[PDB]
């Protein structure tokens, strides 16, 4: 499955 | 602490404000002329810290958090302003860190409907950034997600909805969350795989994902492809129609080349995919003999890996029953 994540894909670069 | 009391008090303030005028239609309140974005910004990264959210979780932060969100989604709709694109974005961060390993926030998240609808309906914002946040909540929403989450999930047409978001993405990362979270809602129950399946182009795309070319060299998106297209190979499986879109692109040849890969996710998308779609078809089962299926099932029988392991011995028995003409 695609799991679970924190937001931290989502932290602005 | 004190801070944090401060910023949800701030939220919740602002909620009952736009509660107070969304039954009385006295100006439209504007998140601007209330700071409401530092102050979700600043709740967005302290949620990154485990002890701040087990603060922010005795304080409701998810009931405040959430209902920001949906407020400020019925009351602009789908805007390009950027104050509200951003407000969005804190807020949806911060609940995807808030549903993060936590049961009851999942659930208890999935049944606030008005917050489940307004998220749904974002995904078609044209802010690729906000589809990005809205894939990441629905991902940990839909993993390990109960009964009744499982049904919300399910009515609020989340599967639809990320499936026509993933063929208009433009960005990579946008697609990595969004297929993260159909990874997981396919392997839910039969109806969501039949909302993927029904989707016009979508497994044609799905097969495309299988030979996708990441310019982050990642795998990411092979992997949550295949993983979507291994969840519902099993529906395709009894369908000609859908077993005909994945021949006109070459699924079962790709598939093949899949079980050479070094990363095991891979070989055991491929591995079960390959299962599903080695019964009860003459026609791609003797195609797979032909391509030599066989002997490449065969290596991988006596791995150490289970899904591997499985997958092969359960597509290989499937062909050795089922022995086309030499």
């Amino acid at each position: 499955g695609g799991g679970e994540q924190l937001a931290i894909n989502e932290l602005i670069s | 602490h004190h801070h944090m009391l401060h910023l949800l008090e701030q939220i919740r303030a602002y909620c009952e404000t736009c509660w107070e005028w969304q039954e009385a239609h006295n100006p439209m309140p504007a998140p601007v002329e209330h700071q409401i974005c530092p102050a979700v910004c600043v709740l967005m990264k302290l949620s990154f810290d485990e002890e701040h959210r087990h603060a922010m979780n005795e304080l409701g932060g998810l009931q405040a958090i959430a209902e920001l969100l949906q407020v400020d989604c019925e009351m602009y709709g789908l805007t390009n302003d950027h104050y509200s694109i951003t407000l969005r974005r804190y807020a949806g961060m911060a609940l995807t860190n808030l549903t993060f390993g936590d049961v009851a926030n999942k659930a208890t998240l999935c049944s606030m409907k008005g917050c489940m609808r307004a998220l749904v309906a974002q995904l078609k914002s044209e802010s690729e950034d906000l589809q990005q946040v809205i894939a990441s909540v629905l991902r940990n929403l839909s993993w390990r997600a109960d009964v009744n989450s499982k049904k919300t999930l399910r009515e609020v047409g989340s599967v639809k909805a990320l499936m026509e978001c993933a063929l208009e993405v433009k960005k990579e990362s946008t697609l990595k969350s969004v297929l993260s979270a159909l990874w997981n809602l396919s392997a839910h129950c039969t109806e969501n795989k039949a909302d993927i399946c029904a989707v016009d182009g979508a497994l044609a795309f799905l097969v495309g994902t299988l030979t996708y070319r990441s310019q982050t060299n990642t795998l990411a998106i092979i992997e949550s492809g295949g993983g979507i297209l291994r969840n519902v190979s099993s529906l395709i499986a009894t369908n000609e129609d859908h077993r005909q879109i994945l021949r006109e692109n070459n699924c079962l040849q790709t598939l093949l080349q899949h079980l050479k890969s070094h990363s095991l996710t891979i070989v055991s998308n491929a591995c079960g995919t390959l299962w599903n779609l080695s019964a009860r078809n003459p026609k791609d089962q003797e195609a797979l003999w032909d391509m030599g299926a066989v002997s490449m099932l065969k290596n991988l029988i006596h791995s150490k890996h289970k899904m591997i392991a499985m997958g092969s011995a359960a597509a290989l028995r499937n062909l050795m029953a089922n022995r086309p003409a030499k």
